[PDB]
Formats: C-alpha cells, sequence, structure tokens
C-alpha cells in the first residue's frame, strides 16, 4: 500500500484501502510522526491487535 | 481588482535569478519565507547552465 | 471558502515543525476550474502536471 | 607542515566536552599525516542556521572534510 494524506480523503482513502487487509504480519515504512498517525488508524482499524 | 478584496486581498514578491546555486535556495528561507508567501512560481532564467 | 487554516511558520529560523495548512491549497489548486485561459485549458493530473 | 584540516560539529542537548578531547589524545595515534581539528557546537540546529555555520566554519578552517552529530530526532 502507498499512501499520502491529500486534502480531505487521505483517512476515507487510506481507511478504505487498509480495511481489505487480512495478514498476520506487516512491515510498515514510514517518517516517525507518519508511523504516529498510521498507528493511530491501524489502533481504530484494529489492525494492531493479537 | 476582479477577486474580491473585502474578503482577501494579494501582494506580489518575486526574486531575480542568482548565479550562485546558494542563494535560490537562501533566498527561500529568508527572502522566500520571510514574508510568508503562500505559493511560490518559477521560471527558466534568461542564461541557462 | 474552506477554514480553519494556520499561517505558515514565520521564518525558518525556530521551526522544526511542518504546516498543517498548505497540502489542502495544493488539493483545491488542483482541482481548479478556470477553464478559460490565454495559454489554454487549464486542468492538473494526478501528479499536478 | 603537513596536516590534514577536518571539522566535527556537536548538536542538541548532549554535551561531548572532555570526550572530544580525549578522541583527539587518542586520535594523534599512529600516522603521517596529522589531523587539525576545529570544534563548533550547536545549540540550536536548523536548514538556514547548519547550512550557515559549515560554510562561515569552511572560511576559517577550509578543512577537506565534515563530521556531523546531533541530539536530535
Amino acid at each position: 500500500i502507498h499512501l499520502d494524506m491529500s486534502l480531505d480523503d487521505i483517512d476515507s482513502k487510506i481507511q478504505n484501502q487498509l480495511k481489505k487487509l487480512q495478514s498476520p504480519v506487516i512491515l510498515l515504512y514510514c517518517t516517525k510522526e507518519e508511523a504516529t498517525y498510521i498507528f493511530e488508524v491501524a489502533h481504530s482499524v484494529g489492525l494492531t491487535g493479537y | 481588482k476582479r477577486h474580491f478584496t473585502r474578503k482577501i486581498q494579494l501582494n506580489a514578491t518575486s526574486v531575480t535569478h542568482r548565479p550562485n546555486a546558494i542563494q535560490m535556495a537562501l533566498s527561500v528561507c529568508e527572502d522566500l519565507i520571510s514574508s510568508q508567501v503562500y505559493a511560490i512560481l518559477v521560471s527558466h532564467p534568461p542564461a541557462p547552465t | 471558502e474552506m477554514e480553519q487554516i494556520t499561517d505558515p511558520p514565520r521564518g525558518c529560523v525556530g521551526n522544526t515543525n511542518i504546516w498543517k495548512t498548505g497540502p489542502l491549497f495544493k488539493r483545491v489548486l488542483m482541482s481548479s476550474k478556470y477553464p478559460d485561459g490565454v495559454t489554454g485549458r487549464i486542468e492538473f493530473n494526478e501528479d499536478g502536471d | 607542515h603537513p596536516n590534514m584540516d577536518i571539522a566535527v560539529i556537536l548538536v542538541g542537548t548532549t554535551e561531548e566536552v572532555a570526550i572530544k578531547d580525549v578522541h583527539e589524545k587518542d586520535d594523534f595515534h599512529h600516522l603521517p599525516v596529522t589531523p587539525r581539528v576545529e570544534l563548533v557546537t550547536m545549540q540550536e540546529s536548523d536548514p538556514k542556521s547548519i547550512i550557515t555555520r559549515i560554510c562561515d566554519l569552511m572560511s576559517d578552517k577550509k578543512v577537506q572534510g565534515v563530521v556531523f552529530g546531533d541530539d536530535t530526532d
């Protein structure tokens, strides 16, 4: 997944794009701060869980 | 003139190209950012290297 | 027409932080609808081209 | 005489102090060309500040190498 926050829909597009995923092991790559935002979003998505 | 001037206003700032590589960017941190530009335009110089 | 926008950082000095306002300016600017122009029709692709 | 000109910088809260001096003492070591070092630190590091300082240092030091270090994240 390649995504960036653009205008007012990055969250929509990112959320729609991230929601599909089901995989157990995730490699993440981004700036540290972006990691903060992506993780908040993952916590909402439920991707951080066990 | 054409756009609403009561609500918002437009002011213009611009710089002559500098031969030294450093001035174009340095022209930005103080020259192009001290003034708080909302956007920048850029064009090829008369002499091109 | 958009709202709640913070001014850009004043001066390079002392600011290690990005500016929340600005990406949005790009978004509206890419979606501008003033097709009439001397140069020709204006619309912007995803890359901003 | 025959020594290379070098510069190193430290930034942020952390202080090198005596450790840098020890390195210089440690640094003479064994060699034919000797390092000549000028040290400067800056409490604050900026794109304009950092860019400015190293070149300014170029004017007096005229160093052929630079090492940069920071407390920053």
